[PDB]
RNA sequence: GAGCCAGCGAGUACAACCUUGGCCGAGAGGUCUGGGUAAUCUUGUGAAACUCCGUCGUGCUGGGGAUAGAGCAUUGUAAUUAUUGCUCUUCAACGAGGAAUUCCUAGUAAGCGCAAGUCAUCAGCUUGCGUUGAUUACGUCCCUGCCCUUUGUACACACCGC
């Protein structure tokens, strides 16, 4: 063994760089929408939630999950700083628990929750 | 008598111009040839492919000659047509702007087009002469 | 109603100067024209005045209009201090 | 331009990239018929090759075919802008790439799998067997896969 | 007095009120009227607008 | 002593047409009296302001419409004449309804 | 497919034999007398117009009406 | 100031309408019928047709003055550039608005 | 490919409107600069459908463009439940539609685009506009509705009646 199955990733290389690249780098190595978002004024989006996540990471039992960070800001994008931490994406009812992974990278928080309950009767 | 540019039936004139350009081999290539659509609505690049550009240039020159002073946007507008936009009805969207600009530049380099005041471009003397010659040739051919 | 009293006083003074007041029907507006106070506050004040007589109010076309009655004028004067032979618009300044 | 003189009859239906290139017709058309190449792309490929679009081209040459295959394989090596492609910008930090046959299908499958793994809204929709790109199924398309 | 009592209402249906009702429904913003259509109709003659053809 | 001709355009915009015409006539008369070089009353295309509106408030019943419209009438009188004269003209010949207006700068 | 697209020497020869005859030769006419399909037919027509044989009547795109000499 | 001519005209019309509305609202007791607006240079003449002209006036410049002030406040004008006048109506019965107003008043009072 | 012609309009200074002209970009779109508060500048809105010469020839084909995947753009605070645009790729149903039923009598019908309206951004909608421009009546009460007249009426909340 050497390479673990295959790299869980964005556009090329491996994980070791993902976790330690901060935000600008990520943006540079991301889609167009994301870039646009980054360009526009960031105030209240990456501020408090991020801090909370960091705190959770710090004060975990080690090996087990961090504390669940609840989120209205479902508009936010999954940057690599908080891969592993659990986020409670809001859907009117329920802060739906979403687990952030090495593949969930560069997608919106709101697109892992689903607000409605899907249709029955006939699929 | 008096030979003129208008006496020739357009398409023929354009063809002649294209031929002349080909003979010259000095209109200069853009770089996008057959890696280019020509309009934002045309689900197929130019069928002629090699050449075509020359013809386009000639057409542009002719247009310039006809009008007082012409620019890029206007040219694009003239060129573009209907997008088979889908199940939606047709709009009018303008043609390849960059390509048009390139063509204009080429013309300028040649000495067809001259930069005008107010806005856009008009015609050079040499270019005019060339056009006249082409017209004459066309007339001769017709005869 | 919750007014820093200074602002209220200022408003009153302005009213006295005028003999009239024109406001918007626009709450959330940060500061009124002429007076350096919130428009909402001014409106509230006007309403209060109306409730204890004094002012006459019209709500036409998103514009509150306000005029003082004799009693109202007197009240205003009392609030201020200014004794007699004073501004409003009950009589002309000179020739206009 | 010219009618095909000489004996002719050089192979009805050629096999290329694990798929059926149809005889006669035209190179572009053949490419299109392959699961993964389209019209404009096909045209571009033809241009690169340097064959006439007028020719029916089931009587194509072997060298030409090879060249075409090579072109299909490699965007970056040849003069293809690399934003004209099927796929572009993929894995971690790296390069744009595309396939055009069986290969293309495989790539698509892989992408789908990835999406599923991610469990993104789109992925979820795909899983369901539904409408990924938010088109209203209140009235339209009442049969489905 | 409270801090957050305002979403950015620069543009859209919410910003553009009418002059009379202050509604966001059938707003004629053509020629800088800014009038809910019914209201305009009611007053159109006074505002110079007459029916001919 | 001066006789400094600035070249002055009088605009004449209105809704009411007859009134406007009358005003124009008056202006012309004044000019004649003062005896000046001027271009006659030029008439520009009548800009029409159209407001199409569903006759209904509630949008219930048949779908009927009312095209309410406004006629704008815009005239130009170009005077090759002095400043004082222009001022005088401005002072006399003002009617209700018509928007009298002066450009002054050629 | 209904065939009549395949190209041969023999086929060419038969086509040639001959431009003479027929009041008018129209791509349409050529196909289907069961000859080489559309484009091919057009090409043949063009060839026939090289040195006499079949002179033209119309010249339009797709409405190309030709007739025997002389 | 300085806008498209048509636009300006429209604005003016709107203003006039507003004024009319205000008059209807406010000068109910006075028996107001209609406004006449003449926009000359410097001064602007706002003529008012009402039944109770004296009432409208007040007592040698009061109510009218107040109204003027209000108008100024509304539309960013200065003192002098607005001139109000309260005039009589030539034959009230020929007017319609006035009649309507009268009827309304009667109704309010409580008549058959 | 080439030819290349309209009419209604609309359009900003306290905002951010239309935006030519120049350079970058396959595009979309960026940029610098203007001109326009408007018979002046956008705008001859050189709109389409059309016309000409060539390429495919009657094969679910290059007809048809849906669903799809990816990227590039833009609007906005926010685009996943694709806003829209563009680029490549996918190529589904559908060979003129049964019972039924709509609209129409001349610059009409039908086609074709423009146009403002809503509008930060989105046109398959809408009110207008012009361009191309026919077929067949120029009658009748067969149907449908409506109108009257004469008739009959235990109805008058009037046939959903009594
Ligand atoms: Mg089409
Ligand atoms: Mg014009
Ligand atoms: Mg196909
Ligand atoms: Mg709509």
């Amino acid at each position: 063994r050497k390479r673990s199955f295959k790299t869980y990733s964005y556009k090329g290389v491996d994980l070791e760089k993902l976790l330690e690249m901060p935000t600008e780098d990520f943006v540079k190595l991301a889609p167009a929408r994301v870039r646009r978002k980054f360009a526009r004024g960031l105030s209240e989006k990456p501020a408090g939630l991020m801090k909370k996540l960091r705190a959770a990471k710090l004060s975990a039992p080690e090996n087990e999950k961090p504390a669940v960070v609840r989120t209205h800001l479902r508009n936010m994008i999954i940057v690599p700083e908080m891969i592993g931490s659990v986020v409670g994406v809001y859907n009117g009812k329920v802060f739906n628990q979403v687990e952030i992974r090495p593949e969930m990278v560069g997608h919106y928080l709101g697109e892992f929750s689903i607000t409605y309950t899907p249709v029955r009767h006939g699929r | 008598p008096g030979v003129s540019v208008r006496d020739v039936p357009a398409q023929d004139f354009i063809n002649n111009y294209a031929s002349f350009l080909q003979r010259q081999g000095k209109l200069e290539v853009p770089g996008y040839v057959d890696i280019v659509k020509t309009s934002a609505g045309n689900e197929l690049p130019p069928q002629d492919s090699e050449g075509w550009f020359y013809k386009r240039a000639a057409s542009v020159a002719r247009h310039i000659y006809l009008r007082k002073q012409v620019g890029v946007g206007k040219l694009n507008k003239l060129y573009g047509g209907a997008k088979n936009r889908g199940v939606r009805p047709h709009k009018h969207v303008d043609a390849s702007g960059s390509i048009n600009r390139k063509v204009l530049q080429s013309l300028e380099k040649l000495g067809v087009v001259e930069i005008s005041p107010k806005g856009g471009r008009r015609i050079s003397d040499n270019g005019l002469r060339d056009l006249d010659r082409i017209a004459a040739a066309t007339l001769e051919d017709e005869e | 109603m919750l007014i820093p009293k200074e602002d209220r006083k200022k408003i009153y003074q302005h009213l006295f100067q005028e003999g009239v007041l024109v406001a918007k029907k626009d709450f959330n507006q940060p500061k009124h024209e002429e007076i350096d106070t919130k428009n909402l506050f001014v409106i509230k004040a006007l309403q209060s005045l109306t409730s204890k007589g004094f002012v006459k109010t019209q709500f036409s076309w998103q514009y509150y209009y306000y005029t003082l009655t004799e009693e109202g004028v007197v009240y205003l004067r009392e609030y201020l201090n200014l004794p007699e032979h004073i501004f409003p618009a009950t009589y002309l300044a000179g020739q206009s | 331009s010219l009618v095909v003189q000489e004996q002719g009859s050089f192979q009805h239906i050629l096999r290329l990239l694990n798929t059926n290139v149809d005889g006669n017709i035209n190179v572009v058309y053949a490419l299109t018929t392959i699961r993964g190449v389209g019209r404009r792309y096909a045209n571009l490929v033809c241009k690169k090759a340097d064959v006439d679009l007028h020719k029916r081209a089931g009587e194509l040459t072997q060298e030409e075919l090879e060249r075409i295959v090579q072109i299909m394989q490699n965007p970056t090596h040849y003069k293809i802008p690399a934003w004209f492609l099927n796929r572009q910008k993929d894995v971690n930090d790296g390069k744009d790439y595309h396939s055009l046959a069986n290969n293309l299908e495989s790539k698509l499958r892989d992408d789908l799998e990835r999406l599923k793994k991610i469990r993104s809204h789109r992925g979820i929709r795909h899983f369901w067997g539904l409408r990924v790109r938010g088109q209203h199924t209140k009235t339209t398309g009442r049969r489905r896969a | 007095e409270n801090v957050w009592y305002s979403h950015p209402r620069k543009f859209g249906k919410g910003s553009r009120q009418c002059r009379i009702s202050g509604s966001h429904s059938g707003l004629i913003r053509k020629y800088g009227l800014n009038i809910d259509r019914q209201s305009f109709r009611e007053k159109a003659n006074d505002i110079g607008f007459y029916k001919y053809r | 002593q001066e006789v400094v001709i600035h070249k002055i355009r009088i605009n004449l915009t209105s809704t009411k047409v007859k009134q406007l015409e009358n005003v124009s006539a008056n202006i012309i008369k004044n000019a004649e009296t003062f005896k000046l070089v001027k271009k006659g009353p030029v008439r520009l295309p009548t800009k029409v302001l159209k407001i199409s509106t569903r006759k209904t408030p509630n949008g219930e019943g048949s779908k009927t419409w009312d095209t309410y419209e406004m006629r704008i009438h815009k005239r130009y009188i170009d005077l090759e004449a002095p400043a004082h004269i222009v001022k005088r003209i401005t002072q006399i010949t003002i009617e209700p309804g018509v928007d009298v207006e002066v450009i002054i700068a050629a | 497919a209904k065939h009549a697209v395949v190209l041969d020497q023999d086929k060419f020869d038969r086509i040639m034999k001959e431009a003479p005859t027929y009041r008018y030769v129209s791509v349409s006419v050529l196909v289907d007398r069961f000859k080489l399909g559309g484009s091919l037919a057009r090409v043949a027509l063009r060839h026939l117009e090289n040195e006499g044989i079949i002179k033209p009547v119309s010249k339009h795109s797709k409405q190309a009406i030709y007739t025997r000499a002389t | 100031a300085i806008i498209s001519k048509k636009r300006k005209l429209v604005a003016d019309g709107v203003f006039y309408a507003e004024l009319n509305e205000f008059f209807t609202r406010e000068l109910a007791e006075e028996g107001y019928s209609g406004v006449e607006v003449r926009v000359t240079p410097t001064k602007t003449e706002i003529i008012i047709r009402a039944t109770k002209v004296q009432d409208v006036v007040g007592e040698n410049g009061r109510r009218i003055n107040e109204l003027t002030l209000l108008i100024e406040k509304r539309f960013k004008y200065k003192r002098g550039t607005i001139a109000l006048y309260a005039e009589r109506v030539h034959d009230r019965g020929l007017s319609a608005v006035a009649q309507a107003e009268s009827m309304k008043f009667k109704l309010l009072n409580g008549l058959a």
